[PDB]
């Protein structure tokens, strides 16, 4: 908030720590090969059961 | 950079070019992962999908040889290596395959026609002699019509290594009935299955 140089350094420290505890996020993989079914295929009660 | 971009890449110098362009820890096995490519080049998954259609990472083994920039990894019978196979041919009014599937493959036990999708072609296909050459119904689609392995639909024996190496055998007759022969399609073919 205060835009001081030391404050910005402290914010850098906090954000780096947040990234460290957050790790690395994954991405979409099922959208690569998810097929496009019909409405009947989606609403198939036999498949649901 | 110009020299790198304008150097021909062939199997004669494929490994040499790979070693020149990449470090010792950068192997094709590492490159085979899309996430590896993304984290190596600093690109995104959809952006690299703009180049590559779909790589089988535990996906369907449906083969699906297609348009220019497709590199397909798949488990094959007589090669202990994933082969990316590229098909480009032009017969009448066809660009990639069109008209169900009329192509060539290398996956099976020997050299014969393709099975792009595992369902057998309903159209009665006749493999005659070379492009635009009438020779009769030599390869007549008939029993058996079996699957679970790349097989021949009643001995499609015209499809051999000669037509495997940049063949001319996409030409084929149409049959509305089981024996009504008419000329529909014919042109050049190109197949290459490479590491």
């Amino acid at each position: 908030r205060e835009l001081t140089r030391d404050a910005l350094n402290e914010a850098k420290m906090w954000y780096v720590r947040t990234l460290e505890l957050l790790g690395d996020e994954p991405e979409d993989y099922g959208s690569q090969q998810w097929a496009a079914p019909s409405l009947s295929g989606a609403a198939s009660q036999t498949v649901q059961a | 950079l110009y020299n790198i971009l304008t150097e021909e890449i062939t199997e004669k110098n494929a490994d040499a070019l790979f070693a020149q362009n990449f470090s010792e820890n950068i192997t094709p096995e590492n490159f085979a992962s899309q996430s590896w490519i993304a984290k190596y080049y600093g690109l995104e998954l959809s952006e690299v999908q703009k180049y590559l259609g779909m790589l089988q990472n535990g996906y369907s083994d449906s083969t699906s040889a297609y348009v220019d920039n497709i590199s397909t990894g798949l488990v094959v019978n007589n090669e202990s290596k994933l082969e990316a196979y590229k098909i480009t041919r032009v017969k009448t009014d066809d660009y990639d395959k069109n008209i169900n599937y009329f192509d060539l493959m290398y996956e099976g036990n020997n050299q014969f026609f393709i099975r792009a999708n595992f369902k057998v072609s309903r159209e009665f296909g006749a493999t005659l002699r070379k492009n635009a050459g009438p020779s009769g119904i030599v390869g007549s689609l008939s029993g058996p019509l079996i699957a679970n392995t790349n097989f021949k639909s009643n001995y499609l024996s015209n499809i051999s290594d000669s037509e495997y190496k940049n063949g001319v055998k996409i030409y084929a007759y149409r049959y509305t009935s089981s024996t009504s022969a008419t000329n529909q399609g014919g042109g050049i073919f190109t197949f290459e299955s490479y590491p």
